[PDB]
């Protein structure tokens, strides 16, 4: 019944401040109650703060608790979370939830897409993105090479080819930098007639790229 | 505090298969919530209260307990039924807390990968860097070996591999391998050669090619 | 007569510990939270004399005696 969209994650550095933000559909955002959940990545997920209807109770996880403060806006329909003294365990996934109260029972609905937070000493770097140039089958593909913080998105056609498509989770270099590939099987025969673009997008660098990936002799 | 033990960690089950899935508490608790995750993918809500079922959540799909013990089952296995399963305590005074996840996947028939190379583009190698990428698409179970090979010199710490989650449609696994070298070392040699070794292969396929053909 | 309780919510600032005649594991729907609290009843000349509430729609208190009796006992709504 209600949508939620995570905001202002980034990459940070240690003992600095962030603030996120979750923007809900509405105006049902002041009909329940608000949930941070956030998952490291590799790693299960972890509850970190607690807000009420009208910001009566409010809780926290003890590892967050002192350094983290949540907030609430019903007027703006924004749930905030304020994250100062930020450790390198911090560095997660951050979803918004809502609390869904009935007289029996509640539980946690309507999780969004979440929002990134590293915190780490390492700057940003934007990726180089190359094209894996091209059996009645024909793969093809892109490297997205020697990027920092994640995340990276990829899509083929601006979302309009999704079948056969593998984005690769992402490697950490020797670097201490991330490589990922996403590829696509096509027909060998719509090549050099149907065009292929790669649309890679790394907002902690504030880089796109498209990229047309082309055979050639 | 209240501490939630998952059983198993991961389990592979054929389709069809019945499936039960443990979540233990440390103390009582009044009633249990179940998470579905896929990957890439927000957790859903799955099971609220013990034994209640989400919208859009298959009939298939139970819930069960009481106490400190807690399980979800599931009446067949199926494909979209691959996912991390997460179970959530609430009916306390804070803090909620999550299992550490059970790993669902799915039995398949054994599938050959189909393999491809990748050459270093154009592009890259005039930036000064060269990355050969070896393809593994469409193929089960998940254990392989990619084996790098330059001028017919096995190639050991150079490479990096990838592997993605279980597709949700045929159940297959792919794998991307890449061998990173420097420009010069990439002209220094000819023959790129990369050795795929699995269970659906009678015996190892190479792909291969030639450095400027 | 009197016992050691779990102590969690309101009336535990900032205790973990408690001690009554009975201790006490609550529940009650506010503001969108399920709100649950842990203490200890003792009984004084006048006011609440029981423990134990009369149950009401959107509240439940379940109360037991014995050190530490509230710490696997929960407050379930019907």
């Amino acid at each position: 019944e209600v949508q939620l969209v995570e905001s202002g994650g980034g990459l940070v550095q240690p003992g600095r401040s962030l603030k996120l933000s979750c923007l809900a559909s509405g105006s049902t955002f002041s009909n329940y109650g608000m949930k941070w959940i956030r998952q490291a990545p590799g790693k299960g997920l972890e509850w970190v703060a607690s807000i009420s209807r009208s910001s009566t109770y409010i809780y926290y996880a003890d590892t967050v608790k002192g350094r983290f403060t949540i907030s609430r806006d019903n007027a703006r329909n924004t749930l905030y979370l304020q994250m100062t003294s930020l450790r390198s365990e911090d560095t997660a996934l951050y979803y918004c939830a809502a609390a869904i109260s009935t007289p029996f029972y509640w539980y946690f609905d309507f999780w969004g897409p979440g929002t990134v937070v590293t915190v780490s000493s390492a700057s940003t770097k934007g990726p180089s993105v190359f094209p894996l140039a091209p059996g009645g089958t024909a793969a093809l593909g892109c490297l997205v090479k020697d990027y920092f913080p994640e995340p990276v998105t990829v899509s083929w056609n601006s979302g309009a080819l999704t079948s056969g498509v593998h984005t690769f989770p992402a490697v950490l270099q020797s670097s201490g930098l991330y490589s990922l590939s996403s590829v696509v099987t096509v027909p060998s025969s719509s090549l050099g007639t149907q065009t292929y673009i790669c649309n890679v997008n790394h907002k902690p660098s504030n880089t796109k790229v498209d990229k047309r990936v082309e055979p050639k002799s | 505090e209240i501490v939630l033990t998952q059983s198993p960690t991961t389990m592979a089950a054929s389709p069809g298969e019945k499936v039960t899935l443990n979540c233990l508490a440390s103390s009582s608790v009044s009633y249990m919530t179940w998470y579905q995750q896929k990957s890439g993918a927000s957790p859903k809500l799955w099971i609220y209260g013990t034994s209640n079922l989400a919208s859009g959540v298959p009939n298939r799909f139970s819930g069960s307990g009481s106490g400190t013990s807690y399980s979800l089952a599931i009446s067949s296995m199926e494909a979209e039924d691959v996912a991390t399963y997460y179970c959530l305590h609430l009916t306390s005074y804070p803090p909620y807390t999550f299992g550490a996840g059970t790993k669902l996947e799915l039995k398949r028939a054994v599938a050959a990968p189909s393999v491809f190379i990748f050459p270093p583009s154009d592009e890259q190698l005039k930036s000064g860097t060269a990355s050969v990428v070896c393809l593994l698409n469409n193929f089960y179970p998940r254990e392989a070996k990619v084996q790098w090979k330059v001028d017919n010199a096995l190639q050991s710490g150079n490479s990096q591999e990838s592997v993605t989650e279980q597709d949700s449609k045929d159940s297959t696994y792919s794998l991307s391998s890449t061998l990173t070298l420097s420009k010069a070392d990439y002209e220094k040699h000819k023959v790129y050669a990369c050795e795929v070794t699995h269970q659906g292969l009678s015996s190892p396929v190479t792909k291969s090619f030639n450095r400027g053909e | 007569k009197l016992y050691m309780c779990v102590c969690e919510g309101l009336s535990c600032g900032n205790e973990d510990h408690c001690e009554g005649q009975q201790c006490f594991s609550s529940l009650s729907i506010n503001d969108g939270f399920h709100v649950y609290q842990k203490g200890c009843f003792q009984v004084y000349e006048q006011g609440k004399m029981t423990c134990k509430t009369p149950p009401s729609p959107g509240q439940a208190v379940e109360c037991c005696q014995g050190d530490w009796c509230n710490r696997n006992i929960t407050a379930q709504l019907p």
